[PDB]
RNA sequence: CCCCCGAAGGGGGUUUUUUUUUUUUA
């Protein structure tokens, strides 16, 4: 079974916590937790802390052929299996749950059906070489905005990636290490970021279905112990070029539109600051690399 | 219907071994339940049917159709079955898939040359299969909604092959019927209930296409509890039941 | 000449965790248990052992699946798993950077993985027989030097690798059994035994330097 | 003896041969070699004497096993026909509280517990063969030991260390500097579980966030700080 | 390319920018296979969906003593499209993502906790395809559970509104959910609450919430004509069931 | 796959009347088992059954045993899986028939049969290998010690194979699928002089070993 | 807690294809 046991003291204390304006960990209802973001190794490695949640991706490369539909596009996979080591409460490898499939199918329409990287860039010769750019998330601590966080880290990991600069002869294809020429970064098109939102219904569901003056709670970036007590989740997807990059509401408490666009126009506000703050880690990453080979030069 | 007790068992089956055999219903033993058929509803395909029964089971039929090269295919009829409650792995259903796909094996199931449209290109025809219910061995079931489809199959008109925006030629063909019989002692029931099933000897599912006995032909077990062997001359009345109970079955599904 | 980074303590969700770290291999370990197993994992005299090793780079293989038997191999006397009765304890260990070419290699996640392991299990608080340390050693196609904890480089040119998991009593001292010794390669038997007595040696200053290292972290959790 | 020293598995044993000792935690006696060998890393305590010294080894553990005499705090989690299963800690094997097990209680009269309510019980049984067994009165008299229900609080996951020193040692600051700023109840379970109630829900959540960044922290001075830092009601 | 909107307002299939699609509806159309039941056509979509249940649980697991379990069986048939699919969809994780989104759906709708200890089983069957189909699921699902007697709190109506530029296009078909970005709304009842809110593909922000205006409006049509199926079957057969 | 090494994804693989021998127990690690060998003019076939049972099943109570079979292509992959459990329902059908159920209630019976050989140098070969899958169940159903009424015995003819017990008085088993047309009854008399030769065989072979 | 008895006992929580570079410029 594996369940997380939860009582009812906790369950209308946290509820009650919410009524009175209050989440356990202190921060506000639109507040989304401080993100750190930590490069190292080589590229494509990326660390992403929310709180107490931690995630690792590592953005790896390798050649091969390009599908028989799609003759000019290269191969893009993200890999999101969860462990025991996140919880007990997650069974090895369940790709067919429920929450499973739902992450799983979010962060691919966030950044692999977006357009998020460049798939037609990453093509060597059409007929019979393609890069097969892949993506893969370590879940490593779970206080839930396990989504937000795996789409943060992809992205910063395929931002920070480098794939080995190579040149073509007709039949055959020249890949050098990084002595002989330097590594060249994917194409990005833009940067999507993933904001999920929790509902809780703190009266009864008939006032839910058929009552006015909608009491139903929102919360933004919501705790383990929040997430497991709440009656609705939304994931909203969005760029810095104000589009909804997607939308997902798989059903859960039912809410108000009005309130939902405000949800949708709140997480915009939330990732400006997440994609200015990702470009800057980024700069930053890269400088200190030069510095460092500057540091190297001379003794 | 499934899963009766030892003293219903025995009660049915003293009936339906009595001489003559008494059935539950008071069913001939040659006599079908009645069913009713409808075809053409499903616009996108090229055919289309649907069978319910009187019990319950009910069977959809679509039938489409691609351009193929005879010598990179070889079978140009694949029958594809999807029974609801029963997974793609399942047995009986591929069990069911290879026996339907042997009935209309385009060798001698039916005539090929009625596919051809160029010495190098043909119609592959698609047959699929969706069982919605069955309390029984669908496999007549089945083949009776195929029949159904492919007599009311309407196909492009060849004029690379191009074809004919708007006018379509219908599929000229004699499809085959799949006839299933329940072996209770010396009794040969045709259209066999589930409660009939449930206490049956053993089974005879018998082919039969233009008029004639044909292949495929198996003896099944309708169930595990009472399976037993039988006389070579239960499978010779089988038989003579079948190509004499088989063209007024013919009639009356070809009768539109 | 050999030194590791290790740190305990690093998950909120698990009983015990630990992060190893040696030159370029980077592996973080969790522990979970005495929990209650599922019914095919149960044994009824002692602890059952559920065991997970993920790969840095794609999905979980075959690779990982013998990473995990030999991990097996080694875990199961280190535990003393007749104090949990029909018990389970959940292992898993999640490979952060291989540190070695991982298509030809890896001894390196092997050693990391069980050095990790162990202490992430000391951090859990689950009985241990005896400590334990592991080491991976690689003899070199032209120099025919046998080098502890070789680089990714010294293992391409090499001629022969291996894994050296050895278990510890007293203090460190004392050598109880050689838990894991996994050779692989073209070696002979003089090659072999001084390899095992190096082996022994820099194993000894591993489990010596990761005593300190278990202190340095737990006593201050602990009261006088 | 009476000087604590630290310990690894597998270590020698360094207490007195000719001396009985009744040995406690982290402390194993091999079946097959008799011999009595440390099996957890942590520091080794020898109680003073009396009639025997306890060797026991108190050691960072997050998992609770239950043992005989120990308060814990259990949520129950089903219902059965003599019995209440119950929860002493997500993904362990539950323990079982009987019907029987209570003040006032006959066949005729049950207890009014549901699946949800938190129970603060005492470890009966525990043996090694056996499901654990809880309490909630007094096995020899029959009648409430300070047992029962716990209702609308709040409850803390924490380390067994820090329950065990919140229970044991009368040193220890936090419920000092806790009933410095409020007054408040609370329950303490070694199965690593803290109930906590206040008559305001403001304080009984300071209460939890104080107790919490508490418990991660080692320094045990630094308690008043936080407690000061927390009821300041930031955010 | 080509007039997806005419600037005299019209689509390809001769619709305007806020009309419903031909949405026709049947109750108990397979009273032997299942306890509740509805066959569906909206425009070009064919759907077969059937509740079973309440019923025993076929484990002794998957049972639950305070409520019901729901489960959705989504079967998209190879014949739905034009050109036949030769792989099966039924462990395609786009399915498996819808039936989990209908189940979470339907959670919260229908009355499970005065059914502890059953099963309710939902088993589709998607017979033709032509865009839209997830609002389709959604108005079969709702159809079928009220034929079966199952309590629930209100109708729950899909629809899908397309996004042509600056003009939203009410519930596209399969050529209009190519070349444009489409909107699902899981609508309950006659509220402005979303059951379900899907978008899979980009969109401007600013432009969102109109889609959605147009998507409510449309869904409590489709409501309407559920509605006005229901009682008609119901008026027919509490009438004749009479003497 | 990720339990299995497959190897480059990129590679494709490379294109370009009858003696018998019978023995039975001679697998360790299973309950009965069967090594069948025949060889007909340029025609040479060989087959192992292994009788894993009585087991235990997995759910409700069953008031009898409950038998599964199991077909697993040998060498080449010859033959169609459809076909494979078509032949596998057909041999479930005989053996339901054969053996004495009622002595295993709520415990399986599986039952493997490895096709390891079938070379036959003449230049819808199942029919012709049925009766040596029957003969080879019905021996290590025998070694297993799996009670059985009687000994299932088969016959092949013309694309039909017919399986008779109870000294071909009557049919357990019938299987016609194409392979030309002709009347019944001679099909019938040499699958029984078949059948008979078959069961002398196997009684002979289950009096020298057991 | 429901179930009997009478005035306490026994049982129960349910393991898609619409067809000449660059710059400023009336
Ligand atoms: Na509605
Ligand atoms: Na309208
Ligand atoms: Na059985």
């Amino acid at each position: 079974a594996k369940d997380i046991e939860i009582s009812a003291s906790e369950s209308k204390f946290i509820l009650e916590a919410l009524r009175q304006n209050y989440r356990l960990d202190g921060r506000s209802f639109d507040q989304f937790r401080d993100v750190e973001i930590t490069f190292g190794k080589e590229f494509g490695d990326v660390s992403v802390k929310m709180g107490n949640t931690k995630v690792h991706c590592r953005i790896s490369c390798q050649i091969a052929q390009p599908y028989e539909d799609r003759p000019f596009e290269g191969l893009f996979v993200i890999s999101t299996e969860i462990s025991p080591m996140a919880g007990s409460q997650f069974e090895n490898g369940n790709i067919t749950g429920e929450d499973e499939v739902l992450c799983s199918r979010i962060i691919e329409k966030s950044v692999r059906r977006s357009g998020a990287l460049d798939v037609e860039g990453l093509c060597i010769v059409a007929g019979s070489k393609c890069w097969a750019v892949r993506a893969d998330v370590h879940f490593l601590d779970c206080d839930g905005g396990f989504i937000d966080a795996s789409c943060i880290a992809v992205m910063a990991g395929l931002m920070h990636f480098k794939k080995p600069d190579i040149t073509v002869h007709g039949e055959q294809i020249i890949v050098h290490p990084v002595n002989e020429r330097e590594p060249v970064p994917l194409g990005i098109l833009h940067i999507p970021i993933c904001v999920t939102f929790s509902f809780f219904n703190p009266q009864d569901t008939e006032e839910n279905i058929k009552g006015e003056t909608n009491s139903e709670i929102s919360i933004i970036d919501a705790t383990l112990k929040e997430e497991l007590l709440r009656d609705g989740v939304l994931t909203v997807t969005l760029n810095k070029n104000r589009e909804v990059v997607q939308v997902s509401k798989a059903g859960g408490l039912p809410m108000d539109a009005l309130t939902l666009m405000k949800c949708c126009h709140e997480a915009y506000s939330i990732i400006e600051k997440i994609t200015d703050q990702i470009l800057q880690l980024l700069k930053e990453d890269s400088e200190k690399r030069n510095k460092y080979a500057a540091m190297l030069t001379s003794e | 219907h499934m899963s009766l007790s030892v003293a219903e068992k025995s009660y049915l089956y003293d009936s339906l071994a009595s001489t003559p055999s008494i059935r539950p219903d008071g069913r001939l033993p040659h006599q079908f339940r009645p069913i009713e058929i409808f075809t053409d509803f499903l616009p996108s395909s090229n055919g289309s049917s649907r069978i319910i029964a009187s019990d319950g089971s009910e069977c959809i039929v679509s039938i489409k159709s691609k351009v193929v090269d005879h010598h990179v295919e070889n079978e140009l009829l694949q029958v594809d079955v999807d029974i609801a409650g029963q997974r793609d792995d399942a047995l009986v259903v591929e069990t069911i898939t290879s026996l339907l796909n042997k009935v209309l094996k385009s060798g001698s199931g039916v005539d090929s040359s009625k596919l051809q449209l160029t010495k190098k290109y043909s119609f592959k025809i698609f047959v699929d299969v969706l069982v919605i219910s069955s309390h029984s061995h669908p496999i007549s079931l089945i083949s009776f909604a195929i029949y159904s489809a492919l007599n009311s199959t309407y196909l492009p008109k060849l004029i690379l092959p191009t074809f004919h925006d708007y006018d379509m030629v219908k599929l000229d063909i004699n499809p085959p019927l799949v006839f299933i019989l329940a072996v209770v002692g010396n009794n040969m029931l045709l259209d066999p209930a589930a409660n009939e099933s449930e206490v049956a000897n053993n089974g005879l599912i018998i082919s039969w296409s233009n008029g004639k006995i044909t292949s495929p032909i198996r003896s099944v077990a309708l169930n595990d509890s009472n399976v037993k062997s039988f006389k070579p001359h239960l499978l010779k009345q089988g038989l003579a039941m079948v190509e004499k109970y088989a063209p007024d079955v013919v009639r009356s599904l070809e009768n539109l | 000449s050999m030194s590791v980074q290790a740190e305990i303590g690093i998950l909120d969700h698990v009983d015990g965790s630990s992060e190893f770290v040696s030159q370029d291999t980077k592996v973080i370990c969790s522990v979970t248990g005495p929990i209650e197993p599922k019914a095919r994992q149960e044994l009824p005299t002692q602890l059952a052992l559920e065991i997970i090793v993920r790969p840095a780079k794609g999905v979980a293989t075959t690779r990982e699946k013998v990473l995990e038997d030999k991990l097996r191999a080694v875990l199961t006397p280190l535990i003393t798993r007749h104090c949990y009765p029909r018990q389970l304890c959940q292992i898993t260990c999640q490979i952060l950077e291989s540190g070695e070419d991982e298509a030809e290699f890896s001894l390196r996640e092997l050693s990391c993985c069980i050095n990790a392991a162990f202490l992430a299990l000391v951090d859990a608080g689950i009985a241990l027989n005896s400590m334990c340390a592991s080491i991976p050693i690689a003899i070199i196609k032209d120099t025919s030097d046998i080098i502890v904890d070789p680089t990714a480089e010294q293992l391409k040119i090499s001629l022969s690798v291996h894994t050296l998991a050895l278990e510890f009593v007293n203090g460190g001292k004392v050598v109880k059994n050689v838990l894991l010794l996994d050779s692989n390669g073209d070696f002979n038997e003089d090659q072999l035994f001084s390899l095992l007595e190096l082996g022994e040696q820099k194993c000894q200053e591993l489990v010596t330097n990761i005593r300190r290292i278990i202190q340095d972290n737990i006593s201050p959790r602990l009261v006088v | 003896d009476s000087m604590s020293t630290f310990i690894f598995p597998g270590d020698s044993f360094p207490v007195d041969p000719t001396t009985p000792v009744k040995l406690g935690p982290g402390i194993y006696c091999d079946p097959n070699t008799q011999e009595i060998r440390p099996v957890n890393t942590g520091v080794l305590h020898v109680s003073a004497k009396g009639k025997v010294q306890t060797a026991y080894i108190d050691y960072s553990s997050k998992r609770y096993i239950p043992s005989v005499n120990d308060f814990v705090i259990g949520v129950i989690i089903g219902t059965f026909s003599d019995s209440y299963k119950v929860s002493l800690q997500n993904f362990s094997s539950s323990v079982s509280l009987s019907y029987m097990a209570f003040p006032n209680a006959s066949k005729k009269n049950r207890p009014t517990l549901q699946v949800g309510d938190l129970v603060y019980a005492r470890v009966c049984t525990a043996e090694k063969e056996l499901e654990a067994e809880i309490e909630c009165f007094d096995s020899t008299t029959g009648r409430d030991a300070g047992f029962g229900i716990l209702e609308d609080g709040m409850i803390i996951d924490v380390n067994l260390n820090f329950a065990r020193q919140l229970l044991f040692n009368n040193d220890f600051p936090l419920l000092k500097v806790l009933a410095a700023h409020t007054k408040f109840e609370v329950a303490i379970g070694l199965n690593g579980k803290i109930w906590v109630k206040c008559e305001e829900l403001s304080n009984t959540l300071a209460c939890y966030r104080t107790i919490m960044e508490c418990c991660q922290k080692n320094d045990t001075a630094a308690f008043k700080d936080i407690a000061k830092r927390q009821f300041k009601e930031i955010l | 390319r080509l007039e997806i909107y005419s600037p005299e307002g019209l689509r390809l299939d001769g619709r305007r920018w806020n009309e419903l699609r031909r949405f026709e509806s049947s109750i108990n159309t397979h009273p032997h296979a299942a306890d509740g039941s509805s066959y569906m056509e909206q425009g070009n979509n064919k759907i077969i969906t059937l509740v079973k249940g309440p019923k025993e649980p076929r484990l002794k697991s998957q049972m639950d003593t305070s409520k019901a379990l729901l489960n959705v069986s989504v079967n998209i048939t190879k014949f739905s499209k034009f050109e036949r699919s030769k792989s099966s969809h039924k462990n395609e994780r786009r399915v498996l993502e819808i039936q989990t989104s209908l189940v979470r759906m339907f959670e919260k709708n229908v009355m499970l906790n005065i059914y502890p200890r059953t099963v309710i089983d939902i088993e589709i069957h998607v017979l033709e395809q032509d865009g839209g189909i997830m609002g389709s699921l959604i108005n079969g699902i709702t159809l079928a559970l009220i034929d079966a007697g199952i309590s629930m709190f209100d109708y729950i109506s899909g629809i899908s509104v397309g996004l042509y530029d600056t003009t939203p296009l009410l519930d596209t078909n399969s050529l209009e959910e190519n070349a444009m970005s489409t909107v699902t709304l899981g609508v309950v009842g006659k509220s402005e609450k979303l059951s379900l809110l899907l978008v899979e593909d980009k969109i401007p922000l600013d432009r969102l919430e109109n889609v959605l205006a147009i998507g409510i409006a449309g869904a409590h049509r489709v409501r309407d004509l559920m509605d006005e199926e229901l009682r008609k079957h119901a008026q027919k057969r509490v009438s004749n069931a009479s003497a | 796959d990720r339990r299995r090494l497959l190897g480059p994804a990129a590679a494709k693989p490379m294109a370009f009347e009858q003696e018998l021998s019978l023995h039975t127990g001679f697998i360790e690690n299973c309950n009965g088992s069967a090594l069948v060998e025949a060889r007909s003019l340029g025609h040479q076939t060989s087959l192992i059954t292994a009788v894993y049972g009585p087991r235990s099943i997995r759910g409700s109570f069953t008031s009898q045993g409950t038998i599964s079979i199991q077909l697993k292509n040998g060498l080449l992959e010859k033959y169609n899986t459809n076909e494979l459990k078509e032949v596998s329902s057909f041999l479930m059908g005989i053996f339901n028939s054969v053996v004495n159920l009622s002595r295993y209630p709520k415990s399986g019976i599986d039952i493997f049969v490895y096709l390891t050989y079938d070379k036959d140098l003449t230049n819808s070969q199942i029919s012709s290998l049925i009766p040596h899958c029957i003969t080879s169940i019905t021996l290590a159903l025998a070694d297993a010690g799996i009670e059985l009424v009687d000994m299932a015995g088969a016959g092949e003819a013309n694309g039909t194979v017919v399986s008779f017990i109870k000294n071909g008085e009557e049919i357990v088993g019938f299987w016609k699928d194409d392979g030309d047309d002709e009347d019944l009854l001679e099909c019938l008399d040499r699958c029984k002089e078949q059948y008979n030769r078959y069961r002398d065989l196997m009684i002979s072979c289950l009096m020298n070993q057991e």
